């Protein structure tokens, strides 16, 4: 029962440190992610301009 | 001797506890991690579509 008991904490701790590991390297992702993504939507922000401003262009000329 | 009955026993009984507590909050780490991940990218999705369509 002791060997039951102490294997017990020994294998949950270490399925706390690999769950807040995942919890602190899924948040890297996602913070990550929310850089990539807005300044991804900026530069597609900045796409949709340019293509307007050209076929206004095309439509002067 | 009866405390040395109740000694080991509670602590055996403790680890139980402490090892069912662990798993109480990995499965809450799980939910915050879900929740944590699919915040980021919902919050993209609200705000490339938002200011998507007022810019457009």
């Amino acid at each position: 029962t002791i060997r039951n008991s102490e294997e017990l904490r020994g294998k949950a701790i270490e399925q706390l440190e690999k769950a807040r590991a995942r919890l602190k390297k899924v948040e890297m992702d996602a913070d990550q992610f929310r850089v990539n993504g807005y300044s991804e939507i900026e530069r597609e922000k900045m796409n949709l301009i340019n293509s307007t401003y050209k076929t206004l262009e095309q439509f002067e000329n | 001797l009866g405390d040395f009955m109740d000694k080991r026993d509670a602590s055996i009984k403790e680890q139980l506890s402490g090892v069912k507590d662990t798993s109480s909050e990995v499965k809450q780490l799980e939910e915050q991690a879900n929740a944590v991940m699919r915040a980021a990218r919902a919050e993209i999705s609200a705000a490339l579509n938002k200011m998507k369509k007022e810019t457009q």
